């Protein structure tokens, strides 16, 4: 009863199908494992210029 | 190993066209000019005084 299953833009076809941005790692291609990116930012070095 | 900056170039800085092989600028002429930092070309990558 739903386009999309899972919720994310890929309708359950296209998931079960494998046919979308094939980049995308292989369980997301069940309709209820959520194509969906989780992007944090890691901090490396500081740079202090005095003005 | 810090990180000055980072500059996605500019118009000016920008390439038309890379035939596979080529290079910009082509074979024949000096390299180009990378003289900025920020989305219009007006001012130019800084340093710190330590630096
Ligand atoms: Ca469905």
């Amino acid at each position: 009863l739903e386009s999309n299953t899972a919720g994310d833009p890929y309708t359950d076809y296209e998931k079960a199908s494998g046919s979308f941005d094939k980049a995308i790692k292989t369980e997301a291609r069940d309709p209820l494992v959520a194509a969906y990116p989780i992007v944090g930012v890691g901090m490396e070095k500081l740079i202090i210029s005095t003005n | 190993g810090d990180t000055l900056s980072t500059i996605k170039a500019q118009e000016n800085q920008i390439g038309n066209n890379l035939s596979p092989g080529d290079t910009y600028p082509k074979k024949g002429l000096s390299p180009l000019a990378l003289n900025t930092m920020d989305q219009f070309s007006s001012r130019l990558i800084p340093i710190n005084y330590d630096q």
